[PDB]
């Protein structure tokens, strides 16, 4: 069957403006497998981003992690869109501070 | 570490 | 221990874009230390943790090997199940593998996990006395007939009992100061002003190992587990985990609420209130 992908987007660490951090977007219970992750900064696509090995749940939904270095500020945003056939359209999820 | 499948389906 | 070692084996049809993608990750407790991906460039099992280089290549070598022969094993197996179901050659389709082991503290098998999936759903499993097998429709009925033919179970039960198990006390030594920590979660309880007379209170543990853990909320003796907003446990990249809670609750009786963390690593579960 299809299950949709559950994606949360969040930081390693607590955010401080202009310190380094690392901006992470984990996708998780969906099937199929063929899925696109994107991370975005400001609307644009952030070129070096890393991926974690795919990998399945016992109740066999996949899962994977998505990471990139990134210094916060007031001003830039950050997103994750993700692309899957369980869905009509890609859904985007941006980083809440407090989230 | 890893182990081979056996027979096939 | 506890502990558990396992491998997560992943394999999808491409029809019309090549050669199947196989991709297999194996774990220790909630600890990823190796992967092989037929998608990579010299494909060959390789190490993910710090602590696993320190194998010499003819572990590697074998590794890969195996890898190798199963990269070959779901070509077939996809190609067979294809036709089992009566599905058509132009579409894509995913064969996924599960196998591993659980052990006691007596370092000696306490359960073993050699099971499978097509297309998302479950489809031949071995059972708990390592000598059975559990199909999930007609078409793996076909497929049990062939592996008891073979005497599969057991090479498997003897897998179990065995080498993952023998391995598994050796990638525990090799990485011990990461695999037998125990990272307690640091937790605290955010104030966000929803409405005129709600507030969301969220409690958050961080930085915690193993993944296990558990948040809830109380009001007063209440269990709200199922008023709760609480998300799935997450990797934070580095190691270690987070996860929060959160409830929605009236102004001036933010208090009357407590956010209970246990886990491992802390002696008592923990206790938040607000102001």
């Amino acid at each position: 069957i299809q299950k949709t992908p559950q994606i949360q987007v969040y930081s390693r660490h607590p955010p401080e403006n202009g310190k380094p951090n690392i901006l992470n977007c984990y996708v998780t219970q969906f099937h199929p497998p063929h899925i696109e992750i994107q991370m975005l900064k400001n609307g644009k696509k952030i070129p070096k981003v890393e991926m974690s090995d795919m990998s399945f749940s016992k109740d066999w939904s996949f899962y994977i992690l998505a990471h990139t270095e990134f210094t916060p500020t007031e001003t830039d945003t950050y997103a994750c869109r993700v692309k899957h056939d369980s869905m009509a359209e890609p859904k985007t999820v941006y980083w809440d501070r407090d989230m | 570490t890893y182990q081979r499948t056996r027979a096939l389906v | 221990g506890p502990h558990s070692l396992r491998y997560f084996v992943t394999a999808v049809s491409r029809p019309g874009l090549g050669e199947p993608r196989f991709i297999a990750v194996g774990y220790v407790d909630d600890t990823q230390f190796v992967r092989f991906d037929s998608d990579a460039d010299n494909p060959r099992f390789e190490p993910r943790a710090p602590w696993m280089e320190q194998e010499g290549p003819e572990y590697w070598e074998e590794q890969t090997q195996r890898a190798k022969s199963d990269e070959q094993w779901f070509r077939v197996s996809l190609r067979t199940a294809q036709r089992y179901y009566n599905q058509s050659k132009g579409g894509s389709h995913t064969f996924q593998r599960m196998f591993g082991c659980d052990v006691g503290s007596d370092w000696r098998l306490l359960r073993g996990y050699q099971q499978f999936a097509y297309d998302g759903r479950d489809y031949i499993a071995l059972n708990e006395d390592l000598k059975t097998w559990t199909a999930a429709d007609t078409a793996a009925l076909i497929t049990r007939r062939k592996w008891e033919q073979a005497g599969d179970a057991e090479y498997y039960r003897a897998y179990l009992e065995g080498e993952c198990v023998e391995w598994l006390r050796r990638y525990l030594e090799l990485g011990n100061e990461t695999l037998l920590r125990t990272d307690s979660p640091k937790a605290h309880v955010t104030y966000h002003p929803r409405s005129q007379v709600d507030v969301t209170l969220r409690c958050w543990a961080l930085g915690f190992y193993p993944a296990d853990i558990t948040l809830t909320w109380q009001l007063n003796g209440e269990d709200l587990t199922q008023d709760m907003e609480l998300v799935e446990t997450r990797p934070a990249g580095d190691g270690t985990f987070q996860k929060w809670a959160a409830v929605v609750v009236p102004l001036g009786k933010e208090q009357n609420y407590t956010c209970h963390v246990h886990h491992k690593g802390l002696p008592e579960p923990l206790t938040l209130r607000w102001k």
